[PDB]
């Protein structure tokens, strides 16, 4: 658990990591007592009665936290990380403005806003193909009507709460783990 | 796309709120609406990129909002330092600047310009833009040339960038006589205007465009004044 939450550096939204946790002593209530979590919503199971399991880790914006949920529509929910409707797990998120925010602008975190098809649940797209928005083809060269598929989050300490980084850890409960 | 800003002139006192607007003739589908601040005698300063994302060193007072055709720039608490003209820029199917709103109050990468400021008519205008802190052949960058005159405003001229090879993009207004050549050995890129007229008298700028930063001009140059006189 600590190797996913207390990680030194997280991954981007489109390049969300996936940790297969097997053969473990799971203490699901070891972080519920931690009041450092601002968003904590379980969907497929009651939280207090939890006593393979995957852990998806990425960093999104402040307003994008509402999109990680079944049946949500948005830039992150359709082109970056989509959750199935019959989801069985929990979504944990907390503010990390004091970590992933340089004084001159932390442009290391990216996100995808250009894709010609919505992502399937638990789908990962690391495609750097130049998105064609116009009528004439691009042929791997960017320019007018040929934009880059990824965009950079701002992330500065003077940004609003809605535009601050939030580290999200999505737990998916798919008897090797109890 | 035609960007029409409103109001044209706004006079306020320190402490009040200035609500600026920028209406486009059609929808900016690429969502690359950028806001700039230009204090008198200086180059434009990137405030907001990509509809609402704030730039480097921009206080929380400046806030971007809007999408499609209506865009608003809301400055919460005004200071005497905010006396400047604010512009509106979009990228996508074209590269158009706004008319400008004159608001009156009652960093590691450096682009340095060089070249002559007095060119005779029917002669070539040459200006060089030295780059330090970033590579002129950067894969995620573009090197543009922009001029500013009270008759046309911020008029974008052209650009050059390097992916696998070198590519060009020129504005049809000056395409018949413009040339932008990069120099990798000196880490520069220069501007050439073949046949100049008194209409070309303006203040020219060179700026950097990062693709992941809303395709907005984030770091501008010194700003040289070229006069076409005989």
């Amino acid at each position: 658990f600590g190797e996913v939450f207390n990680a030194t550096r997280f991954a981007s939204v489109y390049a969300w990591n996936r940790k297969r946790i097997s053969n473990c002593v799971a203490d699901y209530s070891v972080l519920y007592n931690s009041a450092s979590f601002s968003t904590f919503k379980c969907y497929g199971v009651s939280p207090t009665k939890l006593n393979n399991v995957y852990a998806d880790s990425f960093v999104i914006r402040g307003d994008e936290v509402r999109q990680i949920a079944p049946g949500q529509t948005g830039k992150i929910a359709d082109y970056n990380y989509k959750l199935p409707d019959d989801f069985t797990g929990c979504v944990i998120a907390w503010n990390s403005n004091n970590l992933d925010s340089k004084v001159g602008g932390n442009y290391n975190y990216l996100y995808r806003l250009f894709r010609k098809s919505n992502l399937k649940p638990f789908e990962r797209d690391i495609s750097t193909e130049i998105y064609q928005a116009g009528s004439t083809p691009c042929n791997g060269v960017e320019g007018f009507n040929c934009y880059f598929p990824l965009q950079s989050y701002g992330f500065q300490p003077t940004n609003g709460v809605g535009y601050q980084p939030y580290r999200v850890v999505v737990l998916s409960f798919e008897a090797t783990v109890c | 796309i035609v960007l029409t800003q409103s109001p044209g002139t706004l006079s306020l006192s320190p402490g009040e709120r200035a609500t600026l607007s920028c209406r486009a003739s059609q929808s900016v589908s690429s969502t690359f609406l950028a806001w700039y601040q230009q204090k008198p005698g200086q180059a434009p300063r990137l405030l907001i990129y990509g509809a609402s994302y704030m730039a480097t060193g921009i206080p929380d007072r400046f806030s971007g909002s809007g999408s499609g055709t209506d865009f608003t720039l809301t400055i919460s608490r005004l200071e005497p330092e905010d006396f400047a003209v604010y512009y509106c820029q979009q990228y996508g199917s074209s590269l158009t600047f706004g008319g400008g709103t004159k608001l009156e109050i009652k960093s590691q990468v450096q682009l340095q310009q060089s070249g002559p400021g007095l060119v005779k008519p029917s002669q070539t205008l040459s200006l060089t833009c030295s780059i330090s802190g970033d590579s002129v052949s950067s894969n995620s960058a573009a090197w543009n040339w922009i001029r500013q005159s009270p008759s046309r405003g911020l008029e974008w001229l052209g650009r050059t960038y390097y992916r696998s090879k070198w590519y060009n993009d020129y504005a049809g207004t000056v395409k018949s006589r413009i040339a932008i050549n990069p120099d990798t050995s000196k880490n520069q890129f220069s501007l050439h205007l073949n046949s100049v007229t008194p209409e070309d008298t303006a203040v020219y700028f060179c700026a950097r465009v990062i693709s992941v930063a809303g395709y907005a001009f984030d770091i501008w140059g010194q700003g040289t004044m070229v006069t076409v006189s005989s």
